[PDB]
RNA sequence: CAAGACGGACCAGAGCGAAAGCAUUUGCCAAGAAUGUUUUCAUUAAUCAAGAACGAAAGUCGGAGGUUCGAAGACGAUCCGUCGUAGUUCCGACCAUAAACGAUGCCGACCGGCGAUGCGGCGGCGUUAUUCCCAUGACCCGCCGGGCAGCUUCCGGGAAACCAAAGUCUUUGGGUUCCGGGGGGAGUAUGGUUGCAAAGCUGAAACUUAAAGGAAUUGACGGAAGGGCACCACCAGG
């Protein structure tokens, strides 16, 4: 009988400052009314936001997942929660005379961030290659997949959140599996296509704040 | 087939929930074998004649109590009367039903109580636990239903 | 077609075949003898062998199986024998 | 500015390569957008400029490439573009019934019928477009005569004959 | 009312389109997804099960939802299309895009198209049987 | 050379789906589709790629 | 957050298995074909009556679990829809049947061409592993072996469709197993036997009939569909 919307007010959400575009949009939540505050349903909401709108020059098929989890006066402040390729990017990269190769592996970070992570690769046809079809073997696969995992195993281990995500942006760790597994079978489109976030360790306000400035 | 299931002995692979309700509640007999050049248009299966008569008065079996109970034995009439009443959804209308018989005569049910179990050596006290539902009479049924109402056990 | 000498193969062809199914079957390894790079020892190894070979005196991997012909250690000399 | 991406796959390049004329020629004298084709992504991108009108076109010029990635003829797309209640609907032959094997094959073939005429039969009898991917088929049409190819089709493959099913549909076709 | 926003930038917001087989749904919210905006049926739009399910319907529907967010004073929208998925049709029907159309032809912004539709790995038995096909 | 060697690769991907088709035929022992495969047989710069190409800019 | 189910796209012209069947990663376990071999034994082999192992799905007997689907059933329409019982899932016993197909025993020999594919092996320049510092992987060329599958062919064969076997067959003999003898009666009666049961294996006669069946080429045929022309046809009109 009455408009909510009226009722309703807008908050400013915002990146970190790993990335360049910072102010991501806006968000509507219900002032208080004494019953339940406005925090408690601010400090638990996932964005699912494109990297292209993050960064001027780089990718548009790569999506972020940040997680607010604080309020400061109508500003949201996010940190990272999980990371996916476009759904349309997936299915094209799909192609049919090949093998395809996928690698996850739950692996701790150096502050307890838990983490897990999948990546998917594709054999790459020769040059010169007269053959139709480019088939790895099954021991070659075993052999690439292994080399996924010690690869991500010493790449995430060893940093922080900040290094994690700074080398997710290009994606140098496909890079790094792609240039690595030359020498098994010639891979083509290695990208570490989905992290997520398993276990969280307990709050802390300071971290944000050198994630934020 | 409606007419020889109508009128269908034990042991007869026709034999089905009409055929013992039927044999029940009334007297049937199967007169004349009608051919089916005499309508139009001429139906798909052969055509025949069924005189029946209610038993009056009728036995005393409540309709409704002998129609369930003989629902629950039809599920699968291969199957024996043991696993045809390990079923859940017997056990549920059962247990409604015993919850019923508890509340009004105030009987305390038991935390370790089976109703599954009670069915069963209920089932093994009468002889039908390995005995099947196509190779009943009416009088195996009267048996089990007697049985199983003298055990507080009813189907509604 | 339909015109040559059967008992007389050239030996691209009966080089060419199947090692039984030529006009008298006979193999296609060899015994060769080889010199190990930290002595000077010669020792006569199949071609085709399926255990790994120690020098008598240096103890030194002189080839090591594979699914057909013998991998021969780096460094070492071998030749044709017979 | 407005951003359209259509992906392409990898089949469809030397189609693309061969009928862009067809492709941007439309776009960019009647409708005043801004088309290319971005080879290091693979995309067929679309944006705004400072000479479109009726915003809407853009949607449509959209739709427009969608229909010649799907594997439409140019020309049935070109009639998206002047028509304005066209859409394309799309389903996985086993989507309705699930096949196995050559029992596939079979069914594909019952679609497509002998020359391709019984698929070419319901297009004249449904005024619509039918495209045969491996598995999946597209039609593009008005509403109504989606809902009839699709019936048609779904009683093709249901195991109905070929015969059957285009004496129904062309009598069907009255209404 | 609505956003403190200057006139050259603009407020995003993301509209699923669900292009049920029976009707289509026009759920506008912000970029978080929780709190919602505008949404509405085919079944407010026509007063017949015959047209639940048409593109004038889903059309009317979005012109709807359009203005509703102008008076809400949202100026653009990013596009999360769906079908049914999982057993079913993994394609989004002409509702989905009759809604897409329509809330073009009311000037509202359209940024990132996406379909987000539930595909499987693999998943149960389909709702048809060994022999049932749509008709 | 080269274009041989493309001549080549797309000769291979052909009879590819040359011998899948063939493959599919075979199987199909039914003589009213042999008998009517019988009858047919009887019976017979670029703007674009580049850049934005566009009215307003190139 | 949880429960049960299932491993798409990649996924085929693929591969493996005695067949039925077999698609998430990782580890363990015990098998296996082909290849390579100047190892060993030295006829140890081929084929099956008897007897035994395995045998999709549905089904029966005990448990566990019951997400989806769903025989029956209750309702609403008039081949469909809502709900959903037994079941579908797992473990342990049975049952042993399918268009369980190549509607096509197994072992052996001989008898055209081609260029593709899977595994192993051999020979060979070259390009790649940000010119890789030798080998190794990925490609490239050719050959050999056992495969899966094609195209071609006056080898011959067949009633023909067609078959590199369905050939080497009246010019009729490599070895061996199962099995048919016009159509029905009839997989019925009867007996035996297996099974908890459902059913499985074996299996007639009286009588009755002049056919039963396989393959291919075909004129006419009320019509049917695509077009075209015409104010002695139409739209709008006078």
């Amino acid at each position: 009988v009455v408009d909510p919307f009226s009722k309703k007010d807008w908050y400013d959400v915002k990146a970190p400052a790993m990335f360049n575009i910072r102010n991501i949009g806006k968000t509507l939540v219900t002032r208080t009314q004494g019953t339940k505050i406005a925090s408690d349903g601010l400090k638990g909401r996932v964005f699912e936001v494109s990297l292209a709108d993050l960064q001027n020059d780089e990718v548009a098929f790569r999506k972020f997942k940040l997680i607010t989890e604080d309020v400061q006066g109508k500003n949201c402040l996010t940190n990272f929660h999980g990371m996916d390729l476009t759904r349309d990017k997936m299915c094209s990269m799909v192609k049919k005379w090949q093998t395809m190769i996928e690698a996850h592996v739950d692996v701790k970070t150096t502050d307890g961030y838990l983490l897990r992570l999948f990546c998917v690769g594709f054999t790459k046809k020769r040059n010169n290659q007269i053959r139709k079809t480019s088939y790895a073997q099954h021991q070659q696969v075993r052999q690439i997949r292994k080399k996924m995992m010690e690869i991500m195993t010493r790449e995430v281990q060893t940093n922080d959140l900040k290094e994690v995500v700074n080398k997710l942006i290009p994606d140098s760790i496909g890079k790094d599996i792609e240039k690595a597994c030359q020498s098994i079978y010639p891979l083509h489109d290695v990208f570490v296509r989905k992290v997520k976030m398993l276990k969280k360790p307990k709050f802390e306000l300071g971290k944000l704040m050198e994630l934020h400035g | 087939e409606f007419a020889l299931r109508l009128v269908a002995k034990p042991g007869d692979k026709l034999y089905c929930r009409l055929s013992i309700n039927t044999q029940l509640l009334a007297r049937v007999d199967h007169l004349m074998k009608v051919g089916k050049n005499n309508f139009r248009p001429p139906p798909k299966v052969e055509s025949s004649v069924v005189r029946i008569e209610p038993k009056n008065p009728p036995p005393p079996i409540n309709f409704q109590e002998w129609d369930g109970l003989v629902r629950i034995t039809f599920v699968r009439k291969n199957k024996t009367l043991s696993a045809a009443f390990k079923s859940s959804a017997v056990q549920q209308l059962l247990e409604k039903n015993y919850r019923i018989h508890c509340s009004v005569h105030n009987i305390i049910i038991p935390e370790d109580f089976s109703i599954a179990d009670k069915i069963q050596q209920i089932l093994t006290s009468t002889g039908f636990s390995d005995k099947r539902a196509r190779s009943m009479d009416i009088d195996d049924f009267i048996r089990l239903l007697h049985g199983f109402n003298a055990e507080g056990i009813h189907f509604s | 077609p339909l015109a040559k000498d059967l008992l007389h193969p050239s030996p691209e062809e009966e080089k060419r075949k199947h090692k039984k199914k030529r006009l008298v079957q006979s193999p296609n390894s060899y015994f060769m003898d080889v010199k190990c790079p930290g002595c000077y020892k010669i020792t006569t190894v199949f071609s085709h062998a399926q255990t790994v070979v120690l020098c008598v005196g240096c103890s030194t991997v002189l080839c090591q199986p594979t699914g057909g012909k013998a991998r021969l250690t780096e460094g070492c000399s071998f030749r044709r024998k017979q | 500015e407005e951003t359209r991406k259509i992906p392409v796959p990898a089949n469809r390049y030397t189609p693309l390569k061969e009928n862009w004329m067809k492709i941007f020629t439309p776009i960019v004298e009647h409708l005043g957008l801004q088309i290319r084709f971005n080879l290091k992504s693979r995309n067929v991108e679309i944006r705004t400029c400072k000479e479109t009108k009726d915003v809407s076109a853009l949607t449509k010029a959209a739709d427009f490439v969608k229909a010649f990635i799907l594997g439409f003829q140019v020309e049935d797309a070109l009639a998206l573009i002047r028509l304005d209640d066209l859409f394309l609907e799309s389903f996985e032959i086993t989507d309705v019934k699930p096949l196995k094997g050559d029992h596939l094959s079979r069914a594909i073939g019952r679609i497509a019928g002998k020359g391709g005429k019984t698929k070419f039969t319901i297009e004249n009898v449904t005024r619509t477009r039918i495209v045969l991917a491996d598995v999946k088929v597209h039609i593009l049409g008005s509403f109504q005569n989606i809902k009839m190819a699709r019936t048609a089709i779904c009683n093709l493959i249901l195991g109905n004959p070929p015969s059957k099913v285009y004496g129904n549909i062309r009598a069907v076709a009255s209404r | 009312l609505g956003p403190q926003v200057a006139e050259g930038e603009n407020v995003f917001g993301v509209c699923h389109i669900f292009a049920s087989f029976n009707d289509t749904f026009v759920h506008v919210t912000d970029l978080s997804g929780k709190e919602t905006i505008c949404r509405v049926t085919g079944g407010m739009k026509v007063k017949a099960d015959r047209d639940e399910s048409s593109p004038y319907a889903a059309m009317l529907a979005a012109q709807d939802v359009a203005q509703r967010c102008k008076e809400l004073g949202i100026t653009a929208l990013h596009i999360k299309l769906r079908a049914t998925g999982g057993n079913r049709t993994k394609t989004p029907g002409p509702g989905a895009q009759s809604a897409l159309r329509a809330l073009a032809r009311s000037g509202m912004k359209i940024g990132r198209i996406e379909d987000v539709t539930p595909i499987p790995s693999d998943s149960t038995r389909r709702k048809g049987g060994r022999r049932g096909r749509r008709l | 050379a080269k274009m041989r060697r493309a001549e080549l690769q797309r000769a291979r991907a052909l009879q590819s789906y040359y011998e899948a088709k063939a493959r599919r035929e075979k199987k199909i022992k039914s003589k009213k589709y042999h008998k009517v495969v019988k009858k047919g047989k009887a019976k017979k710069t670029l703007p674009g790629w580049g850049e934005w190409g566009g009215v307003g800019l190139k």
